[PDB]
C-alpha cells in the first residue's frame, strides 16, 4: 500500500 | 549528460557503494536528484518488487543507468522549450514550473492503481509510466534540476507536497494531487490552505527543501516492502545508512519526519556507537519546536508510537497529549483527513487497548501502574482538551457519538481516587482550554462516571430520548 513517505505507523 | 566523474563508481556491486554514490554527490554542488532517484529505484524494484535470480545484490551498472538517466532527460528536454519562458534573474516563471507538472502529468499512464507500493522513484516513472502523488511533485523538481531551474524546490507538509520557485524562493504551486476525489489545484498557489489554517498547509510552518533536504526526501521514499508480511532486510539496510549519512553533514537537522523514521529503523536494528531511538525521536520534536514553530503533529506521534510499542503508558498518554496541544491550534478542513483518522485511531483504538491491558497488569497486582497515577490520568484529559479545542472555529466538527463510549470506558479504567487527585483550574494541576472540557470537570471525580451526562457534554446532541 501507500503512505506518504516517512509519515509515523503503518 | 552525466559527468564522468559521477561515472567512476559504477559498477554499483552493494548497498555500500550505493552509499559511495550518494556520499559523492551530496558532497558536489548540487546532487543529481535524477541519478540518485533512479539508482534508488533501480535497487528498490530487483530487492522488493521482482527478486528472482537474486543472489546478494542487484549490480548497477553504468550502461543501463545512463540509459535509463538519458531517456528521462531526452523527455523532459524535449517536451519543455525554455526559450518560451525567459529566466528572469536567475528564476524560475510560474508558467515554466506549470509546464514542467503538465509534462509528467500527460506522461503518466491513463489508469493505474496510484496507491500501489514502489511507484515513488524516477525508475517508476521511466519503466512503468506509474507515479504516487508526492513522486509526481518529486519528479518536477528532478526535471527542473535537470533542465538547469536552480529554485525550483520540493516544499512537504506532513500530508502533502508541492513547488516553492521565483524570486527569493517566495512562490509556492501545486504540482500534483492530493488524497482522493479532491479537485486538482495545479498552478495555484498554496496561500488559500495556509490562511484556512489547515493542518495540510501547517500554518506555512512546513518544510521548504534545498537539494540535499530534497535527497532526504527521496531516502524517506524508499519502500522496503516485499509483501504485507516481509521487507527487504537489505532496503531497511541501505535507508538506515543513507539516513546516516544525511545526519551526519546535517541535511536531517530541519526534517523531523527523517529523524523519527531512522529512530523507527535504529529501534529495529541498532547501529552500534549511535544515539538512541528515544535521543532522535527527542530531536525530531527539538527541530519541530526550532524550525516550524512547534507546528507539527507526527513528532509526537513517533514519540507516542515507541512508548506505545514498549508499554511505557505514561509516556505514550503524555506525547499523544503533546499530539493534541498542537493541534488545537489548527482548524480541521476538508483534506485534514488523515490527521482526523490518526486521532480517531489514537483514542478509539489503541489508548482503548492499552488501558485495558494496564488495568488486567493491575489486576495482578502491577506496581506504578499508569492506572493508579493522577498525572496519566491528567494526559488522558489534556489529550481530550486539545482534540476538542481543534474543533472550535472548525468548517467541520471532529467529534460524535462514536467517541463517547471510548472515553467514558477509558475514563472509567482510573478509579475515582485516583481521578480525584488531579485538580482543575481556571484561568497534578490541569488547565483546559477547550470549552466542552471545562463543562465536564464535575464529571469527572464520580465514583461512577455519568455516562449520558459525558456523552452529552462531548457531543452536539443536547437532548435526551423522548419516550
Amino acid at each position: 500500500r501507500w503512505r506518504f513517505p516517512a509519515r509515523p505507523g503503518t | 549528460g552525466l559527468k564522468a566523474a559521477q561515472k567512476t563508481l559504477f559498477p554499483l556491486r552493494s548497498i555500500d557503494d550505493v552509499v559511495r554514490l550518494f556520499a559523492a554527490e551530496l558532497g558536489r554542488e548540487e546532487p543529481d536528484l535524477v541519478l540518485l532517484s533512479l539508482v534508488l529505484g533501480f535497487v528498490e524494484h530487483f530487492l522488493a518488487v521482482n527478486r528472482v535470480g537474486l543472489t546478494y545484490f542487484p549490480v548497477a551498472d553504468l550502461s543501463i543507468i545512463a540509459a535509463l538517466y538519458a531517456r528521462f532527460t531526452a523527455q523532459i528536454r524535449g517536451a519543455v522549450d525554455l526559450s518560451l519562458y525567459p529566466r528572469e534573474g536567475g528564476v524560475s516563471s510560474r508558467e515554466l514550473v506549470k509546464k514542467v507538472s503538465d509534462v509528467i502529468w500527460n506522461s503518466l499512464s491513463r489508469s493505474y492503481f496510484k496507491d500501489r507500493a514502489h511507484i515513488q522513484s524516477l525508475f517508476s516513472f521511466i519503466t512503468g509510466t506509474k507515479l504516487d502523488s508526492s513522486g509526481v511533485a518529486f519528479a518536477v523538481v528532478g526535471a527542473c534540476q535537470a533542465l538547469g531551474l536552480r529554485d525550483v524546490h520540493l516544499a512537504l507538509s506532513e500530508d502533502h507536497a508541492w513547488v516553492v520557485f521565483g524570486p527569493n524562493g517566495e512562490q509556492t504551486a501545486e504540482v500534483t494531487w492530493h488524497g482522493k476525489g479532491n479537485e486538482d489545484r495545479r498552478g495555484q498557489t498554496v496561500n488559500a490552505g495556509v490562511a484556512e489554517r489547515s493542518w495540510l498547509y501547517l500554518k506555512g510552518s512546513y518544510m521548504r527543501c534545498d537539494r540535499k533536504m530534497e535527497v532526504a526526501f527521496m531516502v524517506c521514499a524508499i519502500n522496503p516492502s516485499i509483501d504485507l508480511h516481509t521487507d527487504s532486510l537489505e532496503l531497511l539496510q541501505l535507508q538506515q545508512k543513507l539516513l546516516w549519512l544525511l545526519y551526519d553533514l546535517g541535511h536531517l537537522e530541519r526534517y523531523p519526519m527523517a529523524l523519527g523514521n531512522l529512530a523507527d529503523l535504529e529501534e529495529l536494528e541498532p547501529t552500534p556507537g549511535r544515539p538512541d531511538p528515544l535521543t532522535l525521536y527527542h530531536k525530531g520534536i527539538a527541530s519541530a519546536k526550532t524550525y516550524y514553530r512547534d507546528e507539527h503533529i507526527y513528532p509526537y506521534m513517533y514519540l507516542a508510537g515507541y512508548h506505545c510499542r514498549n508499554r511505557n503508558v505514561r509516556e505514550a498518554l503524555q506525547a499523544w497529549a503533546d499530539m493534541a496541544t498542537v493541534i488545537q491550534d489548527y482548524n480541521y478542513c476538508r483534506e485534514d483527513e488523515e490527521i482526523y483518522k490518526e486521532f480517531f485511531e489514537v483514542a478509539n483504538d489503541v489508548i482503548p487497548n492499552l488501558l485495558k491491558e494496564a488495568a488486567s497488569l493491575l489486576e495482578a497486582g502491577s506496581q506504578g501502574s499508569a492506572l493508579q497515577d493522577p498525572e496519566c490520568f491528567a494526559h488522558l484529559l489534556r489529550f481530550y482538551d486539545g482534540i476538542c479545542k481543534w474543533e472550535e472555529g472548525s468548517p467541520t466538527p471532529v467529534l460524535h457519538v462514536g467517541w463517547a463510549t471510548f472515553l467514558v470506558q477509558s475514563l472509567g479504567r482510573f478509579e475515582g481516587q485516583v481521578r480525584q487527585k488531579v485538580r482543575i483550574v481556571s484561568v497534578p494541576v490541569l488547565t483546559f482550554q477547550s470549552e466542552k472540557m471545562k463543562g465536564m470537570k464535575e464529571l469527572l471525580v464520580a465514583t461512577k462516571i455519568n455516562s449520558s451526562a459525558i456523552k452529552l457534554q462531548l457531543t452536539a446532541q443536547s437532548q435526551v430520548q423522548m419516550k
